[PDB]
This record gives structure tokens, sequence and C-alpha cells, in this order.
């Protein structure tokens, strides 16, 4: 019974990312030996990819290049966010991974790089989405007790990745997630 | 006047802690100190922390009402509620809170 973290962040995050590439990977490799699985996601950008590729190759992980990304409310031209996972499926999600970190610098960038659900719509051939920290969409509009956002907001998503999409949990000593992951676990439930 | 059962159809598992307190006054929560005696006996809270929960309430902080959300439920599952009065008993407590009288 064995576990591959898809979340996780690297010191490529270079607000809050504290954990570096190398030994990291070794602790991945050394808790698990068997088929190693590791997902670098970092705070809307991908400095790490390739670094992150070939380190983790070199030491027998299997890499997942991964992008939490920011999330504008409605547009990206307008001037909070949003947190989204999201992960590469195969190389042309890899292509459409880079093409929405340019576009989150390029076009969306208030203060920080932020993307579209339309250009998400867009760039999601390829890509496994997942629904996120609590700072993510559904999660914060369980919080705000507007139910009928968090499931018309799912079923936008789901139009968009389709089978790709997925319910994030996770679980720390936070009473908010208790709620969320509740809410989640119904939402999860109900759509398949 | 004799002429309505204070019943408690609502929160039957929690009906035994409710009428002993409730009775006196006909099923409405009017006093603060009948908020910290069902806080303490449903939930299993200490009295002394009844009231720190009446002032949460009365402040009514925005996500640390949640804390004792989830407080509240650990305890009342524990004494015989299902999970599912426990939650909707905060929501009548956090209710009548605003309006409890010494
Ligand atoms: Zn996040």
């Amino acid at each position: 019974l064995k576990f591959a973290h898809l979340h996780q962040h690297t010191q490529f995050s270079l607000l809050d990312g504290a954990a570096k590439l190398q030994d990291l990977l070794k602790w991945v490799k050394e808790t698990t030996p068997e088929d190693p699985a590791l997902a670098m996601t970092d705070h809307g950008n991908l400095f790490g990819a390739v670094e992150f590729y070939k380190k983790a190759t070199a030491m027998g992980v299997k890499p997942i290049i991964g992008y939490e990304a920011y999330v504008a409310a409605e547009s990206r031209f307008d001037r909070g966010y949003f947190h989204l996972t999201l992960l590469a499926k195969d190389f042309t999600g890899y292509q459409n991974l880079v093409r929405l970190a340019s576009r989150a610098y390029l076009e969306g960038f208030y203060e920080k790089p932020r993307i579209d659900r339309e250009i998400l719509r867009e760039h999601a051939q390829g890509l496994i989405a997942l629904s996120g920290c609590l700072g993510a969409e559904i999660p914060q509009f369980i919080l705000q007790d507007r139910l009928d956002l968090a499931e018309a907001r799912l079923n936008e998503d789901l139009s968009i990745f389709g089978d790709r999409f997925f319910i994030e949990i996770q679980n720390h000593g936070l009473p908010e997630q208790k709620k969320v992951n509740q809410v989640l676990k119904e939402f999860a439930r109900k759509y398949g | 006047h004799g002429q309505e059962p204070v019943s408690y159809a609502e929160f039957p598992h929690a009906e035994k802690y409710l009428r002993p307190i409730l009775d006196e006054t006909y099923g409405i929560p009017v006093y603060q100190e009948q908020i910290m005696q069902i806080a303490s006996q449903v939930a299993g809270y200490s009295l002394g922390e009844a009231d720190l929960l009446r002032r949460a309430m009365g402040k009514k902080r925005v996500e640390e009402m949640q804390k004792h959300r989830e407080r509240f439920v650990r305890g009342a599952k524990e004494r015989g509620v299902p999970e599912e009065e426990a939650n909707r008993l905060f929501d009548m407590l956090e209710a009548f809170a605003n309006y409890g009288f010494n």
C-alpha cells in the first residue's frame, strides 16, 4: 500500500518553497523503493521543469511535470485569483503547460502570473486537473456557504477536462478541511 | 397557558439533555446559562469552557467558530447524537446566543 505525491512544491517556488531538488528526490526514493514517482507543482512557474526531470530520472524516480496555476476570478485582463493544480498527461500536455505558464506572465500578470478558464479550455488537451487546495475555486465556495456556485464551477471544469478532472483531498490539522473534504466527498460521489 | 407541547422532535437524541434545561422556559433558550448548560452536557464540554464558547459566538469570529463546531461534534457523537443533529444544534445555539440574556 504505497503513495506518490502529486502536489509538491520545490525550491523553484520562490516565495514559499523550501524543498531543495536533490534531497527531496532521495527522500522519495528512500521511502518508496518500488516505482517511485514525484510531481513538481510550483506556484505559477515552470522553472525547475527541466532540472527536475533530468535529476529525478538520474535518481531512478519518475518525474511528473506539474503546475499550480493561479486562476483568475473571471478574466486575466481584470485588474483576486484562485489556485488550481495541473499535471502533464503526455508531451502535448507538457506543451500546453508551457503555454499556460507563458501566458500567465506575458498576458495575465497583475500581482501573480494568472490564467483563465478560457485559455485553460484552449490548452486543456493533455492536462489532468485536480480540485486544488483550500485556496482553489470549489473549496472556497464551500467555505462561503455557496454550494450552488461550487457545483456550478465544478460543472464548468468538467466541461473542460472531462474524465481527467479529480477531487483533491488533503488533510492537516485544520477545521476548514473537514467541512470542505465532506462536501467534496459528496461532489466526488455525485458526478462519477 | 398550557396550549402547546414543548417537544424536541428536531433533536430526539439530544432531547434527554435539552428537556431538564429548557422545560423551565418552555423550550426557548432565553438565558445565557441555558446555552452554557446545553453546550456542557450535549457536547461533553466543560462548564468553564462553555463560558468561553458563548464569548466566541458573541464575537462571531470569521473561521474560529468552525474550531468549536468540530469540537462540539466530536463530543456530541460520543454522548448520543448522530452528528446530523449536532451541527443543526450548533445552528440553534449560535442563533439564540445573540439575544441570550444573563
Ligand atoms: Zn495552493
